[PDB]
RNA sequence: UUAUUAAAAACACAGCACUGUGCAAACACGAAAGUGGACGUAUACGGUGUGACGCCUGCCCGGUGCCGGAAGGUUAAUUG
RNA sequence: CAAGCUUGAGUCUCGUAGAGGGGGGUAGAAUUCCAGGUGUAGCGGUGAAAUGCGUAGAGAUCUGGAGGAAUACCGGUGGCGAAGGCGGCCCCCUGGACGAAGACUGACGCUCAGGUGCGAAAGCGUGGGGAGCAAACAGGAUUAGAUACCCUGGUAGUCCACGCCGUAAACGAUGUCGACUUGGAGGUUGUGCCCUUGAGGCGUGGCUUCCGGAGCUAACGCGUUAAGUCGACCGCCUGGGGA
């Protein structure tokens, strides 16, 4: 069971839907056995460049120990999803569960 | 330790333009500049840091 | 290089400062280097050449 | 290459000891099963040379180590060949 | 697979078929079966008004589901079948409800493989959905030109449909053809495209194999009199003239297409 | 294949190319309805030329044709 | 021949660095093209020109879209790979190298005719794709001529999948393996020690760049990564042409 790092841009027109899919993506990474070591909503950010014609986006973190299939079947949905603007997937070597510079800042 | 997520310390290995700065003028290691450069091009594709001063 | 004219600055300062900015840049020599096509071992050559001459 | 556990496995059912890992038995083995587990990986990567070259490298030291083997003790040789399903 | 067979004889020297172990070696399903009678290329005048067609071994016509309007039931890949009507092989899937239709087969599809129609199916090679439910850029087969029609477009073998843009009630694709065309979004398509796509490999290998297919051989115009074709005859071989079809028009580069009807949904013509 | 003076180097052919055709397809037979094409859907269909395979297929867009262009010139019924 | 031994050669434990390879996805900058807005007489190109595009509205600028290819900065006599080669980012599969402390097998090794495999670019076959560049080709120049250099276009090709080809100044013009022989300055990557003072100092490995001592060499130069002193095996040479 491999550590991954999943950030990922919603629209920011649907900014309340996210609650829900990090309660969908929660619920499928835990009931595969997996674990959630860290989960940041970052809120919306400024871009640094526009995307779809769009500035201000909806950034989420998640740092979640799962199998591939689960990992397989999320980057599916967020290449599905109309609302995912953006996301990336990223392994990391072992759990990380300090919390990142955003919401270190404050 | 280098976090592309750290965009306070990533900005100031990269210039006005957003292009990264050589070794030479920052004096960092090779290995350290290596994970610079990835989390820079990481932190680009996040939007989080401009690829150029146009957009 | 975007430079904006600052209040209580000359025009000629502004336009110094522009050029300074778009050397420091380096706009000039890779749009000179881009428009004609360098084989890579012209490339590998050449920079081998420049590596060797900044032995002094 | 193959996990730490399934190494241990081969380790003991084919050693002297849980720690007799440099057997000639124990070696022939655990290039046997990296073989055959690395068999699947150029089944759908036919033009992978480079891993390719690793691969052979592996069957010839398993091939150099079985006749050593066999010009030594070729009643462990026999053994061994049987229990891995060798001899084309 | 594609297979060269081997010259024992002038016939077969050039011979190239397409074997598919996959395919089923038994008889269709009887209840999806119909008569199918030739027609040699003869209209209820008796007259032909297409040449070249004729004899051919006998057929039975399969029925073919094209409106996949069987929503929300899944479906399980029986079996994969040589269909003698169309380029595409078909497949036998069984509902859950115990119906058994015959659809085009898509690529990647085998024995075994869940399908499903409707606004709620998953997005996945041989799923029907509504194009306005199917992301844009996505590739599409057995696509309908009117809501509830069946499909018309991309049903030959290795064909397929990519919608490039979507906006208001329509979509815009890109047909095989290179031609840019708008469909209203409510019509259905199937993801992935059609299996067999080496069908074009084959080659025929002798002047019988296509008799098999029911073609009749085809006279060069410049061969016959003038009394028959405009390409006429002359001592020895003479054209002088422009090329032209039997009946007098303009073939190599004449454009032929006038419907002032359909003409509102030609995006851009192809190329 | 010229029933009944010509069986061939002629026709066909698999293959190749060009071109038309988005489906109420082009096209063909039909004053029309309709039918074929096809219960097919561009890996499909029609037309044209060439004629397995091998190595290949150079130059010319002035003429004729076709395709595209739309500014200008000219120009029908109509209008008066 | 028999029995040993661990120092050569391998196996295991834990980590480290890397454009090593194969597959899929995606990102931004730019070129080109399509549609539209503004706008008007030039643009492009050159030593100078002309061919070429442009009053049918070009070039410039702004907006939207399509498509392909390559990945600026990082970037570096830097890194990985047997060689050819490998450069955005992410994921999946995967080979090798190195280091620390141990345990294990116990000569299992080196080289290798024939044999097999990999092998830049160009080229070939089938099916796609085709923005840029560009053999052939066309036109404009230059010229005594110009089948060239220069300019305007432009097909194959370059790109992808699968096969073939098996050649390069495929070079370090330096076969592989092992041992020994004064030094200096660096680079890169592990590891150990010490109020760690510090981005510290002192050791100890791997790879790597430059200079240089003895020695060697016809000389140039090589010089612990030898072209020095040796050992094992292989390939090759016997005047220039013909070839």
């Amino acid at each position: 069971m491999r550590h991954y790092e999943i950030v990922f841009m919603v629209h920011p027109d649907q900014s309340e839907q996210v609650p829900g899919m990090i309660e969908r993506y929660t619920a499928a990474i835990t009931g595969a056995e997996g674990k959630i070591h860290r989960l940041e909503d970052w809120g919306r950010r400024q871009l640094a460049y526009p995307i779809n014609k769009l500035h201000k986006a909806h950034y989420v973190l998640m740092n979640v120990e799962a199998p591939q299939e689960v990992i397989d079947e999320l980057e599916t949905t967020f290449r599905f999803n109309d609302a995912v603007i953006r996301s990336m997937v990223m392994r990391t070597k072992h759990a990380v569960t300090e919390a990142s510079p955003m919401v270190k800042a404050k | 330790e280098i976090d592309y997520k750290d965009i306070a310390t990533l900005k100031n290995y990269i210039t006005e333009s957003g292009k990264i700065v050589p070794s030479r003028i920052t004096g960092t290691r090779a290995k350290y500049q290596r994970q610079l450069a990835r989390a820079i091009k990481r932190a680009r594709y996040l939007s989080l840091l401009p690829y150029t001063d146009r957009h | 290089p975007v430079i904006k004219v600052r209040e209580n600055e000359p025009f000629d300062v502004a336009l110094r400062r522009f050029k300074r900015s778009c050397e420091k840049a380096g706009v000039l020599a890779e749009v000179r280097r881009r428009e004609f096509y360098e084989k890579p071992t012209t490339e590998r050559k050449r920079a081998k050449a420049s590596a060797v001459k900044r032995h002094a | 290459s193959l996990s730490t556990e399934a190494t241990a496995k081969i380790v003991s059912e084919f050693g002297r000891d849980a720690n007799d890992t440099g057997s000639t038995e124990v070696q022939v083995a655990l290039l046997t099963a990296q073989i055959n587990h690395l068999q699947g990986h150029f089944a759908e990567h036919k033009k992978d040379h480079h891993s390719r070259r690793g691969l052979l490298r592996m069957v010839s030291q398993r091939r150099k180590l079985l006749d050593y083997l066999k010009r030594k003790d070729v009643a462990r040789y026999t053994q061994l060949i049987e229990r891995l399903g060798l001899r084309r | 697979a594609v297979v060269k067979c081997k010259p024992t004889s002038p016939g077969r020297r050039h011979v190239v078929k397409v074997v598919n172990p996959e395919l089923h070696k038994g008889k269709p399903f009887a209840p999806l079966l119909e008569k199918n009678s030739k027609s040699g290329g003869r209209n209820n005048n008796g007259r032909i008004t297409t040449r070249h067609i004729g004899g051919g071994h006998k057929q039975a016509y399969r029925i073919v589901d094209f409106k996949r309007n069987k929503d929300g039931i899944p479906a399980v890949v029986e079996r994969l079948e040589y269909d003698p009507n169309r380029s595409a092989n078909i497949a036998l899937v069984l509902y859950k409800d115990g119906e058994r239709r015959y659809i085009l087969a898509p690529k990647g599809l085998k024995a075994g493989d869940q399908i499903q129609s409707g606004v709620d199916a998953a997005i996945k090679p041989g799923n029907t959905l509504p194009m306005r439910n199917i992301p844009v850029g996505s590739t599409v087969h057995n696509v309908e030109m009117k809501p509830g029609k069946g499909g018309q477009l991309a049903r030959s073998a290795g064909t397929y449909v990519q919608i490039v843009a979507r906006d208001g009630a329509y979509v815009t694709l890109r047909l095989r053809s290179g031609e840019m065309r708008k469909v209203e979004a409510d019509c259905r398509a199937t993801l992935g495209e059609v299996g067999n796509a080496e069908h074009m490999l084959r080659v025929l290998g002798k002047a019988g194999a296509a008799r098999w297919r029911g073609v009749r051989p085809t006279v060069r115009g410049t061969a016959m009199n003038p009394v028959d074709h405009p390409h006429g005859g002359g001592e020895g071989r003479n054209f002088g003239k422009h090329p032209v079809t039997p009946w007098g028009v303009q073939t190599k580069g004449k454009k032929t297409r006038s419907n002032k009807r359909t003409d509102k949904f030609i995006v851009r013509r192809r190329s």
